[PDB]
């Protein structure tokens, strides 16, 4: 409805929150904005999270509709150790 | 009654007085009832006008037999005349448990089509008497997905349904419920085993064995008077700390250890990291990401395989593993694929999900796909669609097989293609003749290998003495290797079929002795694997002594295979006696790098999960067979027919197929709200209680423990007190306890 | 040079003695003459037919040298005659051991394959080849004269009915030497091992030895 | 007293005892008793119930067991003489 | 009872089958200590009876001219005789020391293999090979006692690294004393079950022997 999709996300058990939590956002935004806002909505650090959408890793550059997202889609938050650039820079 | 009584004893009773049958004596009707079945076989189709009084007697003989506790005789009357349909109408509350227990014990020896008929009839008694949890067990044995739906939704006791969802999750059978069903959320969580990691970790804290174990603590070299060595300890570290999430060697800064291995040694070492994180999809994926960006090709794909391990045995509502592995199944580098398909197979083994299979299918037909990944593709898609008879995976497996040239069929990575075909028809039985028809076109000796593998997998866990008749006929003709490649599967076939029940299984050991004696090297190179399959995670002394004698065999392959089987037989049992033999075997085989690698492998499997994990495919009192577990069991053991080139070679990652069979030996009593509820329980060796009436004890030589205890092979569990009423009579896995109203009256 | 490393754990013989050996047929349950017992017995019969057919086929095309009567006939040739009786001193390896002849001389000999390796313990009587002294068998030690003296071959004719007045005394001794053997289920369901030891004390002639005679009369041990 | 209660629980772990067996009371009824006596008390407690054809041992059986073992068999007790040696 | 007739028919056929199976399989008898025929490597035994020659157990006494290239070894062949022999070509000169048991041939008595020292079979049986079924959880009221016992006899073997680093020499002996039935042997049985090193059980009455110097001798070989 009205350009907003029902995105159900999953939280790791370390953050003892309601695993059946709901995130609401537009679809014109890209994965970069999506990744940032999930960290805020459930009290998480954005630098160390990976996101799984529509059974495929959340590509940050491409926008949501061109990613392949849809209504009533399921998501997950993946806790990260060492940043994506930090892990590459590590060795 | 005194003489033979052929068509006489029934005749005078049939024609004479038709009063109450028991008025002439219990011994008379017992004679009369037997003759009823005798002439029933003699009576043909045209003699249907002769059975009118015959049906009347059985409507009175059956009530008489159950009146004087002679119930096992009653079930016998309907079985011979093939009229077991009418038994359920006359079953009473005081004797429902005896008839089903008797009939269910009979389904392992009666052949088709009476297998299902006796199973459905026993199912009918449970359904009528509102014993849903045991009715679901019979449905699972029947592999009737529609019945599983009907059994699940018919129950209105959600507490029973919550406990039922555990059994489906333990078997790996997933059920897609409707949102209209009450308590939909927790029901999907219970069967998906998402809470398995936390529940498994809860026991580890309770059983104060959370501390990590270094392979040195397992080797114990201080009591003893290389790339392969480092790779061996990678498996030992993974096996011992499996599904724990903590380790002193890889959970710490493991780059020094991870790079200590070389060539494909780093492939399994990186993959071993996910085995410590087995069932921990959320926290486990948090640790692999560091090794996922490694520039070295082996580490990334080894991690890519470590993806599939971390979701293995767990079903996520949206899958993480497919996201991490979808874009690497068609990578140009063969190693990167190798960690993709094999990982993808373990993550969704026993799913029959179309999205992964369609993503995994074109890999097998890829031109750049080597035989190594092509066989891995067969192993994976066979594992996803195990026991489903999915024609789509079936079509390509044939399609790849006969397209290949005769020369490359000599390669032992092509042996995995029939295994994928066999796994896809695992346990179906009579559903392979159409497939066996297609296999005649394939050339020899692979056709001899191919048809044997699928035919064995068709009758897995069936006990069909007719099917094992032909396999020994293959074992009878000995070839003076190349022509006798299929001979190994034939020996492995006896284990796969006879494993269903105990009586069939230990006949196989006697035959397995002669094959190790009269058989050719290639014939006797597969007997230890059959021992491992027939008694996985069941460390009996007869097999272990048998495997010990051929540990130091003249034939090197029998030597490696026996040592692996010894650890495989005692997989996760933490046997103190068996570990001493391996430690002694380590000293003896210290100067043999090939033999010593199996020795270290067996020590890790012996201490798998620190004694809290099993690889046995049978749970629910060893009556219900897990298709996923055999798929990993078959994948490793069939690959061990070429231990020199696959295990000892560059494809030792196939040992991670055992993850699909890794499950906890669990007895956790949960409250109705699913919180832990520790109570006193009695754990002891299981006792057969068929026959003898009254109340016979089902456990002998038992001890009383708190519930969070580990049950190895062959021990049952009974509640010591009557304060709580279990939902399932089978006290295995996760069990929900209900407070007894009679208690504290 | 390096010392040989045994593959067998320990230096003692197998604890199990006098088993059914290859005739350890399974305990088919229940004993009642019904269909599944017939079904269970048929499965045992079926695999024997499979076993019988397979073994016959192998021996049919086995070489004339390799036959069941030929190999046993050969075994005597490797053993030879006479078969010297020695004493096992130490098990150096799986196929190597130190044995001592009756003359007190020790020899480092090789243990042949056909010898029952599970019966080998130091101090046991072994059968050695006359020429090469190789271990070619284990002599089942005859019953010691000391064994015969302790063992009561024939149960005494004194029964519990021949004991008068010791009702409580008879009852207590049964729960420690008779009831555990005849009815072990009572103890198992109760979760207690039977009373370990018992002593009978009192004035001379009170019936202490008589109760043991009654115990020995009605015992299967 | 704490140790004797612990030994009672170890030996009465597999017993089919009642719900309300006062093992702390039983430990108090045998002040200076070896762990072997406590095992016999547990074994004799189930013996009084097996004698009575009862599948569950009540607290009275343990009370009778202490009298039979700790008290009646105190004549043959090795404790009084051996504490002087130790 | 309707299957009583059919039971005995298949039971007798079965019993005839095992008797028939044992005919071809073999394994009948065992009084001469014969292993089952499935383990008969008669081809290797014939080669073993020829390739591997028997060796007489002898004890080296004195090495003459060990420095030079012609070292002569004086051996004591038990009750047979004494010989001055040289080493075989397949054994290093440094592998045979004075006073050690050796294996010598019957032709030239040249030392062929060094041997383990002679140990009384009674002393050998004194080592535990089956661990008892008693754990530390089966001992109650002996908490402080058990930690002291483990930290001397169990901890140093299990985790020796925590003692060498601090220069610690752990105690090498524990005396358990108390009235009978207090748990002295029970705790020792728990030690043997948990220990992974070799455990030898010695009973003081086993060290009492008929002849003079045996008990000291058995302690020496122990
Ligand atoms: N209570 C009894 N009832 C029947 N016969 C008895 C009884 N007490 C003793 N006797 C008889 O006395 C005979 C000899 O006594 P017995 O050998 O049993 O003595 P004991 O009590 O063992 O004493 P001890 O060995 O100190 O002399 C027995 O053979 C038995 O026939
Ligand atoms: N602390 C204890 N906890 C539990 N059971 C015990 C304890 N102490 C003794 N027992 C029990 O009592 C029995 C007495 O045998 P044990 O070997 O312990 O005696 P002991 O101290 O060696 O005596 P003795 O001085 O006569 O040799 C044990 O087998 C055990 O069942
Ligand atoms: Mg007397
Ligand atoms: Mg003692």
């Amino acid at each position: 409805t009205t350009g907003i999709a029902t995105i159900e996300v999953f939280l790791p058990p370390r953050l003892k929150k309601d695993r059946k939590n709901l995130l609401e956002t537009r679809l014109h935004i890209t994965g970069r904005e999506l990744r940032s806002k999930i960290a805020e909505t459930f009290g998480l650090q954005e630098n160390y999270i990976k996101i799984v959408i529509n059974k495929k890793q959340l590509q940050l550059g491409k926008t949501l509709e061109e990613q392949g997202v849809a209504h009533n889609v399921k998501a997950m938050v993946l806790e990260l150790k060492q940043s994506e650039e930090d892990a590459r820079k590590n060795f | 009654m005194t003489m033979s009584g052929e068509r006489e004893c029934l005749k005078y009773r049939l024609v004479g007085s038709q009063e109450e049958l028991a008025s002439w004596g219990h011994e008379y009707v017992r004679h009369l009832a037997g003759e009823v079945a005798k002439e029933w076989q003699e009576l043909d189709d045209a003699e249907k006008v002769q059975r009118e009084p015959l049906l009347t007697l059985v409507k009175e003989i059956v009530p008489y037999n159950m009146a004087h506790n002679a119930e096992h005789e009653a079930c016998d009357l309907l079985m011979e005349i093939e009229q077991v349909d009418m038994l359920e109408k006359d079953i009473d509350e005081n004797a429902y448990a005896k008839v089903c227990l008797y009939l269910t014990s009979c389904v392992n020896y009666v052949p088709e089509p009476e297998n299902s008929a006796l199973l459905r009839c026993a199912l009918g008694v449970f359904r009528k008497f509102s014993r849903f949890p045991e009715a679901l067990r019979l449905a699972l044995m029947l592999n009737d997905m529609e019945l599983v739906e009907d059994i699940f939704t018919s129950c209105k006791d959600v507490v029973v349904q919550k406990q039922m969802a555990f059994m489906l999750g333990r078997h790996g059978v997933f059920l897609e419920l409707s949102e209209d069903v009450e308590e939909y959320e927790d029901l999907t969580e219970i069967m998906s085993n998402v809470q398995l990691n936390s529940n498994f970790l809860a026991l580890a804290r309770e059983l104060d064995i959370m501390e990590p174990k270094v392979p040195d603590d397992i080797y114990k070299t201080h009591l003893e008077n290389s790339a392969r060595m480092n790779l061996a300890s990678s498996f030992v570290n993974g096996f011992v700390n499996a599904a724990f999430g903590q380790d002193k060697l890889l959970t710490d800064d493991g780059n020094k250890w991870l790079y200590k291995n070389k060539d494909h040694g780093m492939l399994s070492a990186a993959a071993s990291l996910g085995m410590i994180l087995l069932w921990d999809v959320d926290g486990g994926l948090t640790q692999i990401d560091k090794y996922l960006y490694s520039s070295e090709d082996y580490i990334k794909s080894g991690a890519l395989l470590a993806c599939g391990i971390v979701n293995s045995g767990v079903r996520n509502e949206c899958d993480p593993a497919l996201a991490l592995l979808s874009d690497y199944v068609l990578h140009n580098s063969n190693t990167m694929r190798l960690g993709s398909i094999f990982g993808l197979g373990l993550a969704y083994a026993g799913s029959n999900r179309e999205d992964v299979l369609t993503l995994l299918l074109p890999v097998m037909g890829d031109s750049k796909s080597s035989m190594e990944v092509a066989g891995v593709t067969a192993l994976a898609c066979g594992m996803i669609a195990v026991g489903s008879c999915n024609g789509d995976v079936t079509s390509t497996i044939l399609q790849t097989i006969m397209e290949k040239s005769e020369t490359e069929l000599k390669d032992t990575y092509a042996r995995w293609l029939p295994l994928g075909l066999g796994l896809n028809h695992l346990g179906k039985g009579e559903a392979i003749e159409a497939i066996l028809a297609a296999l005649e076109v394939v050339s020899e000796p692979f056709r001899s290998f191919a048809n044997t593998l699928v035919d064995v997998c068709a009758y897995a866990g069936s006990g069909n003495v007719l099917k094992v008749q032909q396999l020994l006929h293959i074992c009878s003709e000995h070839f003076d290797a190349d022509m006798g490649a299929h001979q190994g599967v034939a020996v492995l076939g006896i284990a796969l079929i006879a494993m269903g029940e105990e009586i069939g299984a230990e006949m196989a050991l006697r035959t397995f002795g002669h094959l190790l004696r009269y058989g050719e090297p290639t014939l006797r190179r597969a007997v230890p694997l059959a021992l491992a399959l027939i008694s996985v995670s069941n460390p009996r002394l007869n097999i272990l002594d048998t495997l010990s004698k051929f540990s130091h065999d003249a034939d090197p392959e029998v030597s490696y295979n026996s040592i692996f089987a010894m650890g495989m037989v005692g997989s996760g049992t933490n046997n103190a006696r068996l570990a001493a033999m391996l430690r002694q075997l380590a000293q003896y085989h210290a100067k043999d790098p090939n033999n010593l690698f199996m020795v270290r492998l067996a020590q890790g499997l012996t201490h798998l999960g620190k004694g809290t994990l099993t690889l046995c495919p049978y749970h629910s009192d060893r009556q219900l067979m897990s298709q996923v577990a055999v798929a990993g069991l078959l994948t490793v053991l069939v690959s061990f027919l070429d231990v020199r080139n696959i295990i000892l070679g560059k494809s030792h990652y196939v040992l991670y197929g055992l993850v699909a069979a890794m499950q906890p030996r669990m007895l956790v009593t949960f409250d109705e709200e699913l919180r832990p509820l520790p109570v006193s329980v009695r754990v002891g060796q299981a006792v057969d209680v068929v026959g003898q009436a009254g109340k016979p004890k089902t456990i002998t030589g038992f001890q009383t423990h708190t519930t969070p205890v580990l049950l190895a092979h062959g021990e049952r569990a009974e509640l010591a007190t009557e304060e709580f009423l279990p939902v399932t009579p089978i006290l295995e896995g996760f069990v929900i306890l209900r407070k007894n109203p009679n208690y504290d009256l | 040079y390096e010392p040989p490393v045994p593959t067998r754990v320990g230096k003692k013989k197998k604890k199990t003695k006098g088993p059914d050996a290859a005739s350890k047929l399974p305990l088919v349950t229940p004993h009642t003459q019904c269909r599944l017992k017939l079904l269970k017995l048929e499965r045992i019969k079926d695999y024997l037919l499979m076993e019988e057919e397979f073994i016959r086929n192998q021996e049919q095309m086995k070489p004339l040298e390799e036959k069941q009567e030929e190999e046993r006939s050969k075994v005597d040739d490797l053993r030879g005659t006479p078969m010297s009786v020695g004493t096992l001193e130490e098990i150096i390896d799986d196929n190597h051991a130190i044995v001592s002849t009756s003359v007190g001389s020790e020899h480092y000999v090789s243990i042949l394959s056909f010898v029952d390796k599970d019966l080998l313990e130091p101090g046991c009587s072994v059968l050695l080849n006359h020429k090469v002294h190789a271990v070619i068998g284990v002599l089942m030690d005859d019953t010691d004269p000391l064994v015969t003296v302790m063992k009561v071959e024939k149960a005494p004719q004194e029964t519990y009915a021949d004991i008068g007045g010791l009702d409580n005394q008879i009852q207590e001794i049964k729960e420690s030497v008779e009831l555990p053997l005849t009815h072990p289920e009572y103890y198992e369901e109760m979760g207690i091992k039977p009373p370990k030891g018992v002593i009978l004390y009192g004035p001379p002639g009170t019936g202490k030895t008589l109760l043991a005679k009654a115990v020995a009369n009605q015992t299967s041990a | 007293l704490e140790g004797r209660t612990h030994i009672f629980k170890i030996h009465a772990r597999s017993m089919s005892v009642e719900r309300d067996i006062r093992f702390e009371l039983l430990a108090r009824l045998c002040p200076n008793s070896t762990g072997a006596e406590i095992r016999s008390v547990c074994t004799e407690a189930g013996m009084f119930a097996i004698r009575a054809r009862r599948k569950i041992a009540t607290e009275k059986d343990f009370l009778e067991a202490v009298n039979k073992v700790i008290k009646s068999y105190a004549k043959f007790s090795a404790t009084p003489r051996y504490m002087t040696y130790n | 009872s309707t299957y009583s007739r059919q039971i005995k028919q298949v039971e007798d056929d079965i019993q005839q089958l095992l008797k028939k199976i044992n005919e071809l399989t073999g394994i009948k008898e065992s009084d001469t200590g014969l292993a089952p025929p499935a383990l008969w490597d008669l081809a290797a035994d014939k080669q073993t009876l020829q390739s591997e020659q028997p060796l007489q157990v002898a004890r080296c006494t004195k090495i003459i001219n060990a420095d030079s290239e012609d070292p002569k070894y004086i051996i004591n062949v038990k009750q047979f005789a004494k010989f001055v022999v040289d080493l075989s070509d397949q054994v290093a000169p440094t592998d045979i020391e004075e006073g050690m048991r050796v294996g010598v041939d019957r032709n030239k008595y040249q030392i062929h293999i060094p041997l383990p020292p002679k140990i009384d079979p009674t002393v050998t049986m004194m080592q535990v090979e089956e661990k008892p079924d008693v754990t530390y959880s089966d001992v109650g009221g002996c908490k402080e006692q058990i930690e002291k016992l483990r930290e001397v006899v169990e901890t140093p073997l299990l985790h020796p690294e925590r003692f060498v680093n601090l220069g610690i020499e752990p105690p090498k002996g524990v005396l358990l004393f108390g009235p009978p039935g207090t748990g002295k042997t029970l705790c020792a049985r728990a030690v043997a079950n948990r220990t992974d090193a070799c455990f030898i059980r010695v009973i003081g009455s086993e060290l009492v022997q008929k002849y003079v110097g045996e008990g000291a001798r058995m302690v020496r070989e122990l």
